[PDB]
């Protein structure tokens, strides 16, 4: 970890000098709240049929999407004060911050 | 085997199909889902956490990469000019395109058999996801090479490494400037902007710069801004016929459209001169992502909103009320309370029928359900999560553009003059662009200006 530097490393390593992995790539996310899993440590809520979350049956993501998210395309309201550029920068920005790998 | 099996065996967490589904009539079928890689595989001790494969810093890593071998490949090692590699087979009116990638299973090749156009290669692996994103990546690649070229004529004694590094430093700064000065004030609105992003003082080594697990899900609010078409406009900002409105379910991974259907200029004009979708409580997200997401590259069309909800569960994220409490916001306990929070009873009723308690509402669902803040595009809860994350990314970054020692007073004074419409001018054939703010300006010709009017970045303060 160098005592003086002009440029960023590619991996983000050495940005914070005290904890040099902070903000660096291929590292676990920080948690702002403790995780909530069906078994306490790994199984997701909805994994086991019949197992309730906070005394309530777990709703199917597709059922929530069908009942709440779904709407007729023809009804779409364009934003009078936002461009698609606002959407596209958001996703481009997202891709500078986080990517969660899968198997 | 998550791609084709419906069995719930690790790492598969398939999305079960409800009865009377509008699209999937086979209840034995499912929506494919792979659980995010655990930080600690197979452990019975640790509480499962996920991995961030990227640098949390607003450092333009979607351009340069977050890993040194990739970072090296993306570079032009044929000379000492500090450039990023370009497509060796194609150009966009003599202008550079991203190099292609050499993938085992390439999805872009599936979007069009005859065209045989593979995925593009960038700092981030999702560059070919949609041509609009590819266009933004292609724009930044061009901007690096443009900077590396100008700096070479300014400092001929500088080597490839010096040139690469200096341009990269500028590009990273430009992303930080556009994001904090123009983008976030329009996401959060002014009061959340003052609350979560007060005037920058200086770098602080006690501010954790890491991206929080919740942030990976809360920042998906952008899915509510997505339009059901990719819009392509000509020189005169008129619908580029034929196919000026291509359904999004026909553009995912369609890198051939960039190469063979006009380059990035019509895509960028479409982004600038078309309004974003407005998030309304009865119009949350379009069916192009809700029913037909990746339809031409998968066995079945995915549901992006449902995937976000399954993801928060995979990630073990607490529900809506736990995040409201974290934010120091009132926690609704019943439908009547939630109605007050959302300032909408129909949506609270709708939500309660599904979840039974506001404690169980999935963070993306709850977040996008809230009424938008004045002059912002998120509610209090997403403004808190987003605002909190970006303050940490700014105050906890030692290479933040405003930090002492990163740039000189003159270089900072010069950088303050940059803007996204100017970047477009310098790296495309587009001569008429959005008036600042680019993210607000959406109507041609009303919100449009000529390139000449926009101030260029003066690199004089960079001469050694
Ligand atoms: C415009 C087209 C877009 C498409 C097709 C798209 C697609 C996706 C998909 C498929 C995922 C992974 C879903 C999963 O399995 O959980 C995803 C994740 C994500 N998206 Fe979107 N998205 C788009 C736009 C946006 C926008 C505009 C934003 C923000 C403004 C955004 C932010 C995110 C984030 C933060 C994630 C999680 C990233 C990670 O850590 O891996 N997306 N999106
Ligand atoms: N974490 C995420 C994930 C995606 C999906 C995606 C897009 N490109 N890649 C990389 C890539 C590389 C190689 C094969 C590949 O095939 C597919 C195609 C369809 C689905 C999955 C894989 C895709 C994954 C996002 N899209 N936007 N934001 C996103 N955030
Ligand atoms: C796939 O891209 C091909 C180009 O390879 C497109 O082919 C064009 O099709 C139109 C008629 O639709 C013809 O007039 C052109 O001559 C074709 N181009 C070439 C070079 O053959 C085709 O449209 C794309 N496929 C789809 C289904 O959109
Ligand atoms: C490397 O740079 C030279 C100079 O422009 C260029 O001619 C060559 O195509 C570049 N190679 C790549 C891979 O971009
Ligand atoms: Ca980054
Ligand atoms: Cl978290
Ligand atoms: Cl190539």
């Amino acid at each position: 970890c160098p005592e003086q530097d002009k440029y960023r490393t590619i991996t983000g390593m050495c940005n914070n000098r005290r904890s040099p992995t902070l903000g660096a790539s291929n590292r676990a996310f920080v948690r702002w709240l403790p995780a909530e899993y069906e078994d306490g440590f790994s199984l997701p809520y909805g994994w086991t049929p019949g197992v309730k979350r906070n005394g309530f049956p777990v709703a199917l993501a597709r059922a929530v999407s069908n009942e709440i998210v779904r709407f007729p395309t023809d009804q779409l309201t364009p934003d009078q004060e936002r461009s698609l550029m606002f959407m596209q920068w958001g996703q481009l920005l997202d891709h500078d911050l986080d990517f969660t790998p899968e198997p | 085997n998550c791609e084709t099996s419906c069995v719930q065996q690790p790492p598969c967490f398939p999305l079960k199909i409800p009865p009377n589904d509008p699209r999937i009539k086979n209840q034995a079928d499912c929506i494919p889902f792979f659980r995010s890689c655990p930080a600690c595989p197979g452990s019975n001790i640790t509480i499962r956490n996920q991995i961030n494969a990227l640098t949390s810093f607003v450092d333009a890593s979607m351009v340069y990469g977050s890993e040194e071998p990739l970072a090296r490949n993306l570079r032009n090692m044929s000379n000492q000019l500090g450039l990023l590699a370009v497509n060796q087979r194609f150009q966009d009116n003599g202008r550079a395109l991203l190099p292609f990638d050499n993938l085992h299973d390439d999805p872009c090749l599936l979007t069009n058999r005859s065209a045989r156009i593979p995925c593009f290669l960038a700092g981030d692996t999702r560059s070919s996801e949609m041509p609009e994103l590819t266009s933004m990546h292609t724009l930044l690649l061009r901007e690096h090479n443009r900077l590396a070229t100008e700096l070479k004529s300014l400092n001929p004694r500088w080597d490839g490494e010096r040139l690469y590094q200096e341009a990269r430093k500028i590009v990273g700064a430009m992303v930080q400037i556009i994001t904090y000065r123009d983008y976030l004030p329009l996401v959060l609105g002014p009061t959340a902007m003052r609350k979560y992003l007060p005037t920058y003082r200086s770098y602080n080594d006690s501010v954790d710069p890491r991206i929080a697990n919740v942030f990976t899900n809360a920042f998906r609010y952008g899915h509510t801004l997505i339009q059901p078409f990719m819009f392509r406009l000509d020189n005169r900002y008129q619908p580029m016929e034929p196919n000026p409105r291509v359904p999004l379910s026909r553009v995912f991974f369609a890198s051939w459209r960039v190469v063979l259907e006009g380059g990035i200029d019509p895509i960028l004009r479409g982004l600038m001169a078309t309004p974003a979708k407005l998030n309304r409580q009865n119009q949350i997200a379009v069916d192009e992502i809700r029913e037909r997401l990746f339809e031409q590259v998968m066995r079945i069309g995915l549901d992006l909103p449902a995937l976000n909800m399954q993801r928060s569960r995979d990630h073990g994220l607490p529900g809506y009320n736990a995040w409201r409490r974290f934010c120091g916001l009132p926690q609704p306990e019943t439908v009547g309370q939630l109605g007050t929070v959302l300032r909408n009873l129909k949506l609270a009723r709708k939500l309660m029928e599904q979840y039974g308690t506001p404690n169980n509402i999935d963070i993306w669902m709850g977040g996008v359900s809230e009424p938008l803040k004045r002059k912002g595009r998120v509610g209090p809860l997403l403004a808190c999560i987003i605002g909190t994350q970006f303050r940490k990314l700014r105050d906890g970054d030692r290479f933040w553009w405003e930090n002492e020692g990163v740039f000189s007073m003159q270089q900072r004074q010069a950088l303050a003059q940059i803007s996204l419409p100017r970047i477009i001018c310098d790296n495309t054939g587009i001569t008429t662009v959005s008036k600042n703010n680019i993210f607000m300006s959406n109507s041609y010709p009303r919100d449009f200006v000529n390139c000449s009017t926009l101030p260029a970045l003066n690199l004089a303060s960079w001469r050694e």
